[PDB]
């Protein structure tokens, strides 16, 4: 047999435990301790799925509050591409998006800086990011609330209620969950 | 901002050791074939039931086994992806992968590289991605550690020819170091809102009404080996920028304590399994020296950013394009320098839209031959084999034999160290000129300019130097480009996996003599500079004109 | 890949052709 | 420094060494490919070829020629250097081997004979101013023999028969009377001989140093030849193509064409070096070995110091008179013939007179004292006065009738405390007490021995004495450990142990009965004074007659390890120079932003390329005296060394190819060439 024994056994089993034990027990275990977190962190409307509070959804219109721009294939914010752009910082290209996006945002915020914060105006890494600074919801007060006719100190308090901090500041960046944002936003008109 | 870069690194590299010195000193306990506490029972219960006992085989029976089993893996993992449609698990019933993709994947799933050059929730099942990449990243990461196992025996070994078991090493890391921290790292990834689902692609209703399709699947299940064994295949086609990957910084900052922990835990290992600490203390020194280096170095260059944004109108500079916003741009940088140095790559932030500067050194980290911190064990023989040219040119340079641990190093050994080194940037650059002189290697372009070329080069780097991180712009879905990076990233990893068994081979028949007056210390902070510049000028002199083709161009343009 | 392309691939290769087999022959 | 009578003749050798020749070397093989493909494309391009102004590409060729010109220059200087020392000392016997015998004891009937073709046996007895023939040792006689032709000094040495001074070598006429010689081995064989037929008969002989050496010089000759010929897909694509003359230049300005054309000019001019310190070896594998080693092998008499003890010392013992102590001394010592022992008794009787001792040998048989015997009794009238040492004294008393009192004891435990060689000769049953023999320990030693403990060198000798004198003398030299009792079988089994451990011995030998020591030696030398068994039975040999230069043997040794690593390092570290001399010059047209990593401002891209040839051709025929001669060598530890060499060789080797490509280049710019 030329020793193929201890091979094939050695890799038959170590096929058998990575592939249907360690999946299997962290399957049952996660499934068991977090549903919520495990199924996808659904947030729903009783039967209607109004999608994950980690995706992050195309919002186009002036009463919610948009996010970053999406490079997926297809349509922006598309989960079955979840591809960023892929654009060089020497690349007339991206000079060209950057600037239509730049007026694109000049032209709906009329009330807010002349100076647009560069996660509005710049893709994600995954074209999926739910995420917005705390500074770039501070940008995008005005437009809201002139569209929903809702105090400043209101939208302040709903995004601050809405926003979640990292253990230490220099890990990561605070973010604002536009999904939820929206969502609340929803649910204080009606 | 550099306040808190700084305070990045330091409580990154200080929680690092914390949890690397406990496991250096279990992965020293495995190296010196000494079962851990309260194991012995089992270990012995399933080794007879395995027929996997004591043989103690030598060095060409240990990569005749290691090779064995790669390439049994390799078969297995290929037939499985060319008939993912027959089996089962699979919801979206996704189509079987084309000859070329499916070779591809496997190849680059075997050698530890896990360049993935297709949309993983479009293209994979279920299946396939909870049993044949999991497995094979196990069974890479355990590999690899048992190549570096083989070669720490050997260093520690005194006039013998036998090396340990093969089987027994592999068993022992898969079921004692990979398994449990993986399923902690899982736990706390579902504890942070991973992915552990069976279920299949749920519909959204969407606020505004645009319908979107969310794909799930045993996310966290590859995502915590990934991380431990430094794979870097994740589930979708970002590689961790998806938020059902890596959701929080904190989890962020797991990831990357889980990328370095083997290597760490190996050096620790390996400085313990010698008596002297002081060895393994010099190469974390050298290591950690060459990544703040480059970690500063990266971190500058992308809170400079693009220029463009203050021109064009922005409120800052910084280049937080192709950048998650649960992360700044510190973090990004950190976590592109961590994966491409530690052969990892996966992606927080796509390094095709990083700044020419803040993308030079990912090139360079790659095409030194993946030294710091690299793979599980490949770093830690790469680095083992710079180590030997480093005392080769100590030794000529004191005019003594050039010797390392006691143990001369010879003729043989030089050849063979010579081979190793010579095997990965014979293979970029080979790679690079193909796929540079050809309409399919030159069609997959997104940049142009000198951007395009650096793209090639990245992606040939990453083939050949076992890292598996991609620009992404590339399209490199071509059967050229498959094929091509498939030959690349299989002699990156087996032709640099045979010398180094056959140093080992030359490195047991020897005997290790003690420490005299006049014998260089390899330790402190005289050999620590020795080391860097070996590295330092041998990844540079081979790069230098490419990279000034590549990115210094496109920074000076 | 003209006849300059093929004389200059076939020129180098021979030379790490050279180089190779004087590195593992190297008495 | 520079003799041009051999520069004249070995310029035209280095002619003739282009063809073929460069295929051993590598490095210069692919340099000399790169020449001729220049040459050749510079040939096509002045004729009928696209690209233009081929001057550039006939200089470049030019200058690609002469650098391996250069290089064949060092390798055949320091050949022509050995072979000119071989010649010079070639002359011992050139004419008239024209010296025989008909009796084996003292013949007649002396005629002309071709003697080169005797086989061991026979005996050649030389007159008065007559050249030796051969090698070999004196039976009957003894004589004052010059050794002026082959040696340094013009001082004639003496010559003794059936005495550790018996050895003759077939060079300088014997000055003297008439001494016979006994043929060791047939001429053309022998070991000056041997060395002057492989030098004459130059064989390359890589040594496993230079060969690793070698195989790293190959692999980065591979990484930089790829890394060249790679550039042109990467270029042609982003613009204009890079020319291919460029990129041989930049290719031979990349591999280590110092270091790979000075290797074995290193070697054979360290080989020369040793040939100019008296010292002949037959390899420079044994040469190297001779560096790194961890024991150091000698003996107290002669390495350490002669001594020439001098020390008339009484006993207040049982004895009865210290003038009938003396008496027995002195009817031991009629015919002394050892140094120490006779200025002993001649100062025992400057202390007291004898009468009637008028060397009575007519009745007196004298035995010889040898290393293996220890034994010198003379038998007067019916006695057996004893001269022995120690342990030869219990040896033969512990048979008939003798017995030690613990006063003898005491009194060489008195005699290894003040520190001395104790003599305890006797009569017979009585014990006549002890004699102590002081010796000086005189020399500049111990500031060299502790230069010599920084470098991993254990100084263990070989004093032939008891434990206790032999301990204080070692305590007292500085040296690390000691041998006592000294025995050809004993020093093999230290020897072996030592090698046992994986460390080299150095040793010295000069009897017949060191021959094992000698064959089973990591690295030994042997003086003149040694006969053939263990001169053609060693590693190495001594031309004069010094066992004290083993030290600078591993300091040129060092020297040549040293200068290897040191031209590498300047080899790797003048790359980076390299790259910003031609890297921002090679493309002026595909990247014109490129031109910003010029830092030393250079005015053309031709004229930085072709400065940077020209230093790269210049840098050997700069470095020709420093491989000839040697690194600037000095006695610290390994970490100490280490950073010295980093320090210079690895610091200048990044900043001087600046300076020389900047000078260079505006040199080229005043001249106009450009
Ligand atoms: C710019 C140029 C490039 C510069 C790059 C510089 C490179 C940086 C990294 C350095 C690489 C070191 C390589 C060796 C591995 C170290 C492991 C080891 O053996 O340690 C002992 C070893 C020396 O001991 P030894 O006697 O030689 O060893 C004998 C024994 O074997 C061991 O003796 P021991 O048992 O006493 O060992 C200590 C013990 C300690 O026990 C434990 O802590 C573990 C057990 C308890 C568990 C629970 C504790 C929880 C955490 C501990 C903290 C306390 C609570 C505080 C709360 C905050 C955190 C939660 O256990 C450990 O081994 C754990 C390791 C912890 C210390 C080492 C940390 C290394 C990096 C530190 C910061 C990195 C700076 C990066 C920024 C650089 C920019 C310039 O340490 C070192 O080698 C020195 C490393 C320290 C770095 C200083 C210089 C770096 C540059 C200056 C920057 C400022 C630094 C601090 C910044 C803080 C913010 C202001
Ligand atoms: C290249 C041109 C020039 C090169 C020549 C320069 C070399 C010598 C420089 C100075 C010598 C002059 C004589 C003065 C006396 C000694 C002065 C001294 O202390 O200097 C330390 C040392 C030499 O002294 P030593 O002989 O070791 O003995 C004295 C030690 O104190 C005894 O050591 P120990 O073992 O007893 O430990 C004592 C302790 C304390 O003693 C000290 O070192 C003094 C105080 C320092 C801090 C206090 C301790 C605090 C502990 C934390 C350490 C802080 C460092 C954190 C920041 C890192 C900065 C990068 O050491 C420590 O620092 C403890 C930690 C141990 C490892 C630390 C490693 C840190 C990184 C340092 C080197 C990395 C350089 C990167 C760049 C290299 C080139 C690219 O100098 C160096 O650090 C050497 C750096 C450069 C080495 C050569 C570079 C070679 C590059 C080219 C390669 C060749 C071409 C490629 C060929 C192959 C390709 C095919
Ligand atoms: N003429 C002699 N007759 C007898 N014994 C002697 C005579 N000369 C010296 N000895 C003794 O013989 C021993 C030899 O010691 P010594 O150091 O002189 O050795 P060696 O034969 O000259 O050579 P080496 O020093 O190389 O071993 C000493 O004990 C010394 O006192
Ligand atoms: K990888
Ligand atoms: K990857
Ligand atoms: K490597
Ligand atoms: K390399
Ligand atoms: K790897
Ligand atoms: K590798
Ligand atoms: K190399």
């Amino acid at each position: 047999m030329s020793g193929l024994r201890p091979a094939l056994s050695t890799f038959i089993f170590l096929l058998l435990i990575t592939g249907g034990v360690y999946p299997l027990l962290t399957t049952v275990l996660g499934q068991w301790w977090f549903p919520w977190q495990a199924n996808g962190s659904l947030i729903r409307e009783g039967d209607t799925v109004r999608g994950s509070a980690l995706i992050g959804q195309n919002f186009t219109g002036n009463g919610y509050f948009h996010g970053r721009p999406s490079a997926t294939a297809e349509m922006p914010y598309n989960p079955q591409a979840s591809g960023g752009s892929n654009l060089a910082v020497s690349n007339p290209e991206l000079d060209k998006l950057i600037a239509a996006r730049v007026a694109a945002l000049r032209a709906a915020n009329p009330d807010a800086s002349a100076s647009v914060p560069v996660e509005l105006v710049t893709a994600s890494a995954s074209g999926l990011d739910n995420n917005i600074t705390p500074q770039a919801a501070a940008w995008q007060i005005p437009r809201v609330a002139k569209a929903r006719n809702l105090s400043v100190e209101q939208l302040t308090q709903l995004i601050a209620k809405y926003s979640q901090q990292p253990l230490v500041k220099y890990i990561g960046q605070p973010v604002v969950n536009i999904v939820e944002l929206n969502l609340a936003l929803d649910k204080l008109d009606e | 901002m550099a306040a808190q870069g700084f305070l990045l690194i330091a409580t990154f590299l200080l929680v690092l050791m914390v949890l690397a010195r406990p496991l250096g000193s279990g992965l020293a306990r495995l190296i010196n074939d000494i079962p851990l506490p309260g194991t012995t029972g089992v270990e012995r219960v399933l080794f007879r039931a395995l027929g996997v006992s004591d043989r103690e085989m030598n060095w060409k029976q240990y990569l005749c086994a290691i090779l064995g089993l790669n390439m049994l893996g390799l078969a297995v993992l290929f037939f499985m992806l060319l008939g993912q449609h027959y089996l089962p698990l699979n919801p979206q019933q996704l189509p079987g992968l084309s000859w070329d993709l499916a070779l591809n994947t496997a190849v680059s799933f075997v050698t530890n590289t896990n360049w993935q050059s297709y949309s993983g929730e479009t293209t994979l099942s279920y299946f396939s991605q909870m049993a044949g990449l999991t497995v094979q990243n196990f069974l890479s990461a355990a590999s690899g550690i048992a190549v570096i196992f083989a070669l720490i025996r050997a260093f520690t070994r005194q006039s013998m020819s036998t090396l340990g078991n093969a089987w027994v090493d592999l068993l022992r890391i898969t079921l004692w170091v990979l398994v449990p921290v993986a399923l902690l790292i899982a736990l706390f990834f579902i504890q942070q809102g991973a992915l552990q689902n069976f279920l299949p692609y749920q519909a959204v209703n969407t606020v505004e009404g645009a319908q979107q399709l969310l794909p799930m699947g045993p996310v966290a299940s590859q995502e915590a080996i990934k991380m431990l064994g430094t794979n870097g295949g994740g589930f979708f086609n970002a590689n961790s920028s998806h938020p059902f990957e890596n959701p929080t910084a904190l989890t962020n900052f797991v990831q990357m304590l889980a990328i370095f922990l083997i290597p760490t835990a190996l050096c620790f290992a390996f400085g313990e399994v010698m008596g002297d600490r002081r060895q393994g203390r010099m190469l974390l020194w050298a290591m950690s020296v060459i990544f703040v280096i480059c970690v500063g170095v990266v971190m500058w260059a992308e809170v400079q950013g693009n220029p463009h944004l203050l021109a064009l109108g922005t409120d800052s500079s910084i280049n937080m394009e192709g950048k998650e916003s649960r992360f700044g741009v510190l973090v990004s940088s950190l976590f592109a320098v961590v994966t491409t140095a530690a052969s990892c790559g996966a992606v927080i932030a796509m390094h095709d839209s990083f700044t020419a500067l803040g993308g030079m050194v990912p090139m360079w980290l790659m095409q030194i031959g993946e030294v710091v911190f690299g793979g599980v064990g490949s770093g830690l023989y790469g680095m083992m084999l710079f180590v030997l040219l480093a005392v080769f040119i100590a030794g000529l340079m004191i005019g003594r034999t050039p010797e390392y641990l006691g143990k001369k190093i010879d003729v043989r050994e030089m050849k063979l160290t010579a081979l190793a080194i010579l095997v990965t940037p014979t293979l970029v650059l080979m790679g690079a000129a193909l796929a540079m002189m050809t309409d399919a290697g030159r069609s997959a372009m997104l940049n142009p300019g000198p951007h395009g070329f650096s793209e090639v080069l990245y992606a040939v780097s990453s083939a050949a130097n076992n890292n598996g991180s991609a620009f992404a712009g590339l399209s490199a879905n071509s059967p050229f480009w498959n094929c091509l990076l498939a030959f690349c990233m299989f002699v990156g990893r087996f032709g640099v996996i045979i010398p180094v068994m056959a140093i080992a081979g030359s490195l047991v028949s020897k005997k290790s003599q003690a420490a005299s007056s006049g014998t260089l210390p390899t330790h402190g902070p005289l050999f620590v500079g020795l080391l860097i510049g070996t590295v330092l000028l041998v990844g540079a002199l081979t790069f230098i004109p490419a990279l000034a083709l590549g990115p210094v161009a496109e920074y000076l343009s | 890949m003209s006849a300059g392309v093929i004389t200059g691939v076939l020129l180098v290769f021979l030379l790490l052709g050279y180089l190779v087999y004087a590195l593992i022959n190297a008495e | 420094f520079e003799p041009t009578l051999v520069v004249q003749a070995l310029k035209e050798a280095v002619k003739k060494l282009n063809p073929q020749a460069q295929w051993r070397n590598p490095v210069m093989f692919i340099v000399w490919i790169g020449s001729l493909l220049t040459t050749c494309i510079s040939i096509a391009m002045a004729s009928g070829a696209m690209p233009g102004n081929a001057l550039f590409s006939a200089a470049i060729s030019g200058w690609l020629w002469i650098t391996v010109l250069f290089a064949n220059f060092a390798e055949a200087l320091a050949e022509g250097r050995s072979k000119a020392q071989a010649n010079s000392l070639k002359g011992v016997k050139k004419t008239a081997f024209a010296r025989k015998l008909r009796e084996p004891k003292y013949g007649a009937a002396a005629d002309k004979v071709p003697a080169d073709q005797l086989r061991k046996g026979d005996i050649v007895l030389v007159e008065a101013g007559d050249i030796i023939p051969c090698d070999g040792e004196v039976i009957e006689g003894g004589a004052s023999v010059d050794e002026s032709a082959i040696t340094g000094e013009s001082a004639p040495v003496i010559r003794e028969s059936g005495g550790d001074f018996a050895s003759v070598t077939g060079g300088t006429r014997i000055l003297s009377d008439w001494l016979v010689i006994e043929c060791s081995v047939n001429p053309g064989e022998t070991f000056l001989d041997r060395m002057i037929a492989m030098v004459e008969g130059a064989q390359r002989r890589k040594t496993p140093n230079e060969i690793a050496l070698t195989i790293l010089l190959i692999a980065l000759t591979i990484v930089f030849l790829l890394a060249t010929a790679t550039l042109w897909p990467f270029s042609a694509w982003g613009g204009n193509a890079v020319s291919v003359t460029v990129l041989v230049a930049l290719l031979v300005c990349l591999i280590p064409t110092t270091i790979g054309g000075l290797l074995s000019a290193i070697g054979v001019a360290g080989m020369s070096r040793m040939l100019g310190a008296n010292v002949i070896a037959t390899s420079g594998r044994a040469v190297e070995a001779a560096g790194d080693v961890d024991v150091l092998l000698l003996d107290k008499t002669g390495t350490i110091t002669l001594g020439n003890r001098q020390a008339s010392e009484f006993i207040p013992a049982q004895g009865v008179d210290e003038k009938t102590l003396a008496d027995a001394a002195q009817l031991a010592s009629l015919a002394d013939e050892t140094p120490e022992g006779r200025s002993i008794v001649i100062l025992a009787k400057q202390r007291f007179n004898l009468r009637e001792r008028d060397v009575q040998s007519l009745h007196a048989t004298f035995v010889p004292f040898t290393a293996q015997s220890r034994m010198s009794g003379i038998n007067i009238d019916n006695r057996m006065i004893r001269k022995g040492s120690v342990d030869a004294i219990r040896r033969h008393v512990e048979a008939n009738g003798g017995h030690f009192p613990t006063d003898v004891d005491q009194k060489v435990d008195q005699v290894a405390r003040q520190g001395a060689t104790p003599l305890v000769v006797v009569e017979g049953s009585r014990v006549l007490g002890v004699i102590a023999l002081k010796d000086i320990v005189k020399g500049g030693i111990k500031e060299r021995f502790a230069q010599l403990r920084k470098m991993g060198i254990k100084t263990v000798m070989i004093t032939g004495d008891n434990r206790l004198t032999a301990a204080a003398i070692a305590a007292e030299a500085g040296v690390d450990d000691f041998l006592a009792e000294a025995t050809p079988e004993a020093k093999l089994a230290l020897i072996r142990q030592y090698q046992a451990e994986g460390r080299l011995v150095a040793m010295t030998g000069d009897g017949t009965n060191d021959a094992p020591a000698l064959a089973q030696a990591d690295v030994a030398v042997a003086m003149n004074s040694g006969t053939q068994a263990a001169k053609e039975a060693g590693n190495m040999v001594d031309l004069d007659s010094n066992p004290t230069k083993l030290i600078e043997v591993v300091h040129i040794g060092k020297q040549m390890l040293m200068t290897r690593g040191s031209l590498t390092t300047f080899s790797i570290a003048n790359d980076v120079a390299k790259y910003f001399a031609i890297i921002p010059a090679a493309f002026a047209a595909t990247y014109p932003q490129l031109n910003a990593l010029n830092i030393m401002c250079l005015h053309s891209p031709d004229s930085a390329i072709l400065s940077a040839v020209i230093f790269n051709a210049l840098i050997i025929v700069f470095l020709i005296p420093l491989a000839l001669k040697g690194v600037s060598y000095k006695p610290l530890t390994a970490s100490a060394m280490l950073r010295r060499n980093l320090w210079i060789y690895g610091l200048g080797g990044l900043l001087v190819p600046f300076i020389g490509i900047k000078v260079i280049d505006l040199l080229l710019t005043v001249c106009g060439l450009v």
